[PDB]
């Protein structure tokens, strides 16, 4: 059982976009103060996953990479690989050299 | 903030942690079942103790949230399920005594060995040593010896234990705000809070009697026919006017009558529908059997088995070196892990069992979307019933011809249908009076209607009145004849078989009406019908979220268990039995006329 992966189970409010929450404070679900001890109505918000190789496809671990593309007023430098057609000489061709 | 949100967060935490703990416990149990070794036993015991302690701690936390301030039906159902004390309400001494009594009854039943006096050097275990003798012997005194000796040893050991057991269970049940332990068992079918679809604990006994009154003529005709055939087999023991001798029913306790098919066959001259030889000739492996079952389930529109099912299940006997339990069992380990543990042979029985267990797996898969504490059947009847409908559908000659296991030129006449229906009646109809009598007797014992000194005098009186089976010799109060059965000795409910039997034919009629089958009910096959699978999956996906009455409305359109589909299923056989019983006398006498 691989318990090295954690997820937040309870929070008072929903997360904002592109927010990371690494707080490990006891979640207060009730009016009573937690006082830092996990008792009644007070739960630790981070819970471990229990990945095993004999699990179903809906419970098996999936690695997710999300790529976010933004354009800002700064010069854009992450560009795609512009392909290069082989050079042909001595003929009337339409040339595009570095824009 | 509010009580409902607090309960919802607590239920989320319970579901998430309980699912992983249940997986660990179930995996330990699986490792014990596929590998019987002492370390696996220790790991299973440790996991079970952790699971029970966790359930106790969660129930203790759960009770602090009052039920009446929660309006959501699902949340209230989960809180009701979790807040049961179980044995925790009882004192620690009495709880420990009850646990010790249950464990020692389990050891006595499992390791009970009985053999003939004057030859005690080796003895036979009931699971194969005596089952084969009870199912295949034709000798009167040998069967009488086995039956009386096993009931003598087991009953004389278990009678004080059962006397303590009834008092302790009644004390726990009255401590849990129930009338008796019977009311505690009947609380499974109790629906509260739904408008119109409420069902009461008191209504179950009345419904069972009402259905059994309609069961009684068909059972009387079947009993008369079986009595006449057993009279042919044994000339002088069986009386024309009396009950059947107890040790001649083909099984150890009278649970099923399916071992009397050879003696009571209507048309022996006609061939059987046995497909064992066809699989042997084509070398059908158990993997092929499960693939054909999967093909059946995808034909009706249900989802196919996962890759983890094929990878992790044990569908063949491991070998001499590794020990495993031979009983077929479907395991819902949790987290989408579904396995079948069966020592599959090349037989028709194993093929039907494979369909039944894969039906159990399909039922388990359907409610995977539900919360953990609601991942069960709506009642105990539905879970077995959805496997039994597959057992009904797979056994048809149309299914065997469709998959190529039967010759396409086999003549399906009325005589083969009559003998097949009689075999299905011996398996299915015969268990109903025994089940009803046993549950009613246990309910009267728990309720206090029968005093401890009068348990057996009433019990045999019930068996003559209901089952139509007479004792070979009278038994006094030193015997404990009910507790020789597996379910009653190990604290299991027995009404699930009765409810399963009625729900089986109700579901069968509903799916056949969905599939637009236009012939007899027993000639119906539910393959190739997407709409029947959709109608089944609508109930299957709910799990325990909805009441069983609403689920039954979803499938058959009725708010209560019904007996008419069973009578419709056996109607050709019912007419044939009525025709054949003109000379003979239908019904039995409760007197000691055959033997006592
Ligand atoms: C069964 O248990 C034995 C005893 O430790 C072990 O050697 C073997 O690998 C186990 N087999 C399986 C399939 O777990
Ligand atoms: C009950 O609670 C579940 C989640 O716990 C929610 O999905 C469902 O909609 C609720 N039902 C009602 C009627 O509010
Ligand atoms: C469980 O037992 C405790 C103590 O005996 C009791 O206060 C509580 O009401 C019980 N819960 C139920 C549901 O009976
Ligand atoms: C189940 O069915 C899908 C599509 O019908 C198929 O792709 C998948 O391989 C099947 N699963 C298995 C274990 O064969
Ligand atoms: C089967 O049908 C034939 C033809 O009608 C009839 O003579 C025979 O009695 C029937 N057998 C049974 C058992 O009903
Ligand atoms: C059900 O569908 C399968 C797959 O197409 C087919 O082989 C089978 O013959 C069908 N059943 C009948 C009774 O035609």
């Amino acid at each position: 059982g691989n318990y090295n992966y954690l997820y937040r189970l309870f929070r008072k409010s929903n997360l904002k976009p592109f927010e990371r929450d690494i707080s490990t404070e006891i979640y207060q679900a009730g009016s009573t103060p937690c006082n830092g001890v996990e008792g009644f109505n007070c739960y630790f918000p981070l819970q471990s996953y229990g990945f095993q190789p004999t699990y179903g496809v809906g419970y098996q671990p999936y690695r997710v990479v999300v790529l976010s593309f933004e354009l800002l007023h700064a010069p854009a430098t992450v560009c795609g690989p512009k392909k290069s057609t082989n050079l042909v000489k001595n003929k009337c061709v339409n040339f595009n050299f570095n824009g | 903030s509010t009580i409902e949100e607090q309960a919802k967060t607590f239920l989320d935490k319970f579901n998430h942690e309980a699912e992983d703990l249940f997986y660990q416990s179930s995996l330990a149990s699986w490792n014990y079942n596929t590998n019987i070794t002492e370390e696996n036993v220790q790991n299973m015991n440790n996991a079970g103790d952790k699971w029970s302690a966790f359930l106790k701690e969660q129930s203790t936390l759960a009770q602090m949230y009052p039920l009446q301030e929660i309006q959501n039906l699902t949340v209230k159902l989960q809180l009701q399920a979790l807040q049961q004390n179980g044995s925790s309400v009882l004192s620690e001494d009495k709880s420990k005594r009850l646990n010790t009594i249950l464990n020692t009854m389990s050891t006595i039943y499992s390791t009970g060995k009985v053999c003939n006096p004057d030859n005690p050097q080796e003895c036979l275990l009931l699971e194969p040593g005596l089952n084969e003798i009870m199912a295949n012997s034709l000798d009167y005194n040998e069967r009488l010896w086995a039956w009386e000796s096993w009931r003598s040893e087991v009953g004389k050991q278990l009678r004080p234990l059962y006397e303590e057991y009834v008092v302790l269970k009644n004390e726990m049940a009255r401590a849990n705000h129930y009338e008796d332990y019977g009311d505690y068992w009947r609380g499974d079918y109790e629906v509260n809070g739904v408008d119109g679809y409420d069902y009461s604990r008191g209504q179950l006994i009345e419904d069972v009697e009402h259905t059994f009154e309609e069961i009684k003529p068909l059972y009387e005709h079947l009993h008369a026919y079986v009595r006449a055939k057993l009279m042919n087999a044994y000339p002088s023991y069986i009386s024309p006017i009396g009950c059947l001798p107890a040790h001649l029913l083909g099984d150890m306790w009278g649970r099923f009558w399916t071992n009397l098919y050879s003696l009571t066959v209507p048309f022996g001259q006609k061939p059987n529908i046995d497909v064992t030889d066809a699989m042997v000739d084509q070398a059908w492996d158990a993997q092929r059997i499960f693939k054909e079952a999967e093909k059946f389930f995808v034909s009706v529109g249900l989802p196919n088995m996962t890759q983890g099912f094929w990878e992790n299940s044990m569908l063949t006997d491991p070998g001499n070196v590794q020990k495993a339990v031979c009983h077929p069992t479907a395991w819902d380990l949790g987290k989408g892990d579904f396995r079948i543990l069966m020592c599959t042979k090349v037989t028709m029985d194993d093929f039907l069992t494979a369909h039944h267990e894969m039906g159990h797996i399909q039922y388990d898969m359907a409610y995977a979307a539900q919360p953990f504490l609601l991942r069960n059947g709506a009642n105990e009847g539905f879970h077995e019933a959805v496997g039994e409908i597959m057992s009904l559908s797979a056994a048809t000659p149309k299914h065997l011809k469709s998959i190529g296991l039967l010759s396409p030129d086999f003549q399906e006449d009325n005589e083969t249908e009559i003998n097949f229906l009689l075999k299905q009646a011996l398996t299915i109809v015969g268990t109903l009076p025994f089940t009803y009598m046993l549950e009613k007797w246990r309910w009267m014992v728990f309720k206090g209607e029968i005093p401890k000194d009068q348990w057996m005098k009433k019990w045999w009186e019930m068996k003559r009145e209901i089952v139509g089976v007479v004792e070979p010799v009278p038994h006094d109060e030193t015997y404990c004849d009910p507790a020789s059965l597996f379910h009653v000795s190990n604290d299991y409910s027995f009404i699930r078989y009765y409810t399963r039997t009625l729900y089986q034919f109700q579901f069968q009629e509903a799916l056949c009406q969905a599939a637009k089958h236009e012939g007899p009910l027993h000639k119906c096959d539910i393959s190739n019908s997407t709409e029947a699978g959709q109608k089944l999956f609508n109930m299957l996906r709910l799990g325990k979220s909805e009441p069983w009455t609403l689920a039954l409305e979803n499938v058959v359109g009725a708010k209560n268990m019904n007996v008419r589909p069973l009578l419709n299923y056996f109607e050709p056989l019912f007419t044939w039995l009525k025709d054949q019983n003109k000379n003979s006398f239908v019904g039995w006498s409760t007197d000691w006329s055959p033997y006592a």
